[PDB]
């Protein structure tokens, strides 16, 4: 019973404690490749590595390493690629991962700059006229269009494998309004952003896994994935009441470490699922009842 | 504190 738990935990102020218990129980698997000295420069963070077992292997015989993990939610029937914000030398690898994994959507939960610092490189072209060519990986990236809404931007990018003369359309979902500190006070904008991602077909099993990133690819990306998977299971199970966000979270941490970085992000995910479930579970009156909330013109 | 992360 999740509404219960939220109130019960908030009233008692045991968020850190509930959270820390999840940290303590979190799985732990080797990250051998990630720690190899030749991949030091592919890791934005030394303390944030993909497990060897779920890491995404680039299909280059060169060095197949990218700080990216495959989160496969078996019961939820959805896979996500959680990755760090590309570094300046790993932007070609990122797009190569996108390409080789058949990903249709890329979900960015951060801004290139946050807290006065760079949390991710400018890995996509800001201008239609200034396409980017990834020479190391031989990919061409072109901004086709963008749709700037108040809390997110949906971009239509064109990824061209220059080697095969083959082109794909990549939808870029960029939640631009996540605050520098703390989480959104309401899950409204995140959830509406989540539903457009879903609505685009980017998360369908017909495509490769959606590529979700933030700066380290664990906190906000974990929020996105946890919330989306918990929403999948509720509106799938005999009783939605049976979905346990902590167990969902722990199954996700089997695939990538540290998903959800603060007790506030864990609380934000409980908020998000609690609110997301209300709207879909049975308010026949709406589906997307995030008018004023997300505002929209 | 130092560049990387937790």
């Amino acid at each position: 019973e999740m509404e219960k738990e939220f109130e019960q935990i908030d009233k008692s102020g045991s968020w850190a404690a509930i959270y820390q218990d999840i940290r303590h129980e979190a799985s732990d698997f080797p990250c051998r490749v990630a720690k190899l000295p030749k991949n030091k420069n592919r890791n934005r963070y030394r303390d944030v590595s993909p497990f060897d077992h779920s890491r995404i292997k680039l299909h280059q015989e060169d060095n197949d390493y990218i700080n990216a993990s495959l989160i496969k939610m078996e019961e939820a029937q959805r896979s996500y690629i959680l990755t760090q914000g590309p570094l300046p030398n790993t932007c070609g690898h990122f797009w190569e991962m996108v390409w080789e994994q058949k990903s249709r959507g890329v979900v960015m939960l951060n801004r290139v700059m946050e807290k006065g610092s760079l949390k991710c490189a400018q890995y996509w072209p800001q201008k239609e006229e200034k396409e980017m060519i990834f020479e190391d990986t031989n990919l061409k990236l072109t901004l086709i269009s963008e749709d700037i809404k108040s809390y997110y931007t949906v971009r239509q990018l064109e990824l061209e494998n220059l080697t095969t003369q083959e082109t794909r359309e990549i939808l870029h979902f960029h939640y631009t309004t996540w605050p520098d500190f703390g989480v959104p006070e309401s899950p409204a904008s995140f959830l509406n952003f989540l539903f457009k991602v879903r609505e685009s077909g980017s998360l369908s099993p017909e495509h490769g896994p959606v590529v979700v990133h933030c700066s380290a690819g664990i906190g906000r990306s974990g929020t996105f994935c946890l919330a989306d998977t918990c929403l999948l299971l509720m509106d799938k199970r005999k009783d939605p009441s049976s979905v346990d966000i902590k167990k969902v979270l722990l199954d996700m941490r089997k695939f990538r470490m540290g998903l959800i970085q603060t007790a506030e992000q864990l609380r934000f995910s409980y908020l998000a699922v609690i609110e997301g479930a209300k709207f879909i579970m049975g308010d026949s009156s709406v589906q997307d009842q995030w008018k004023e909330l997300s505002h929209e013109d | 504190d130092a560049d990387e992360y937790l």
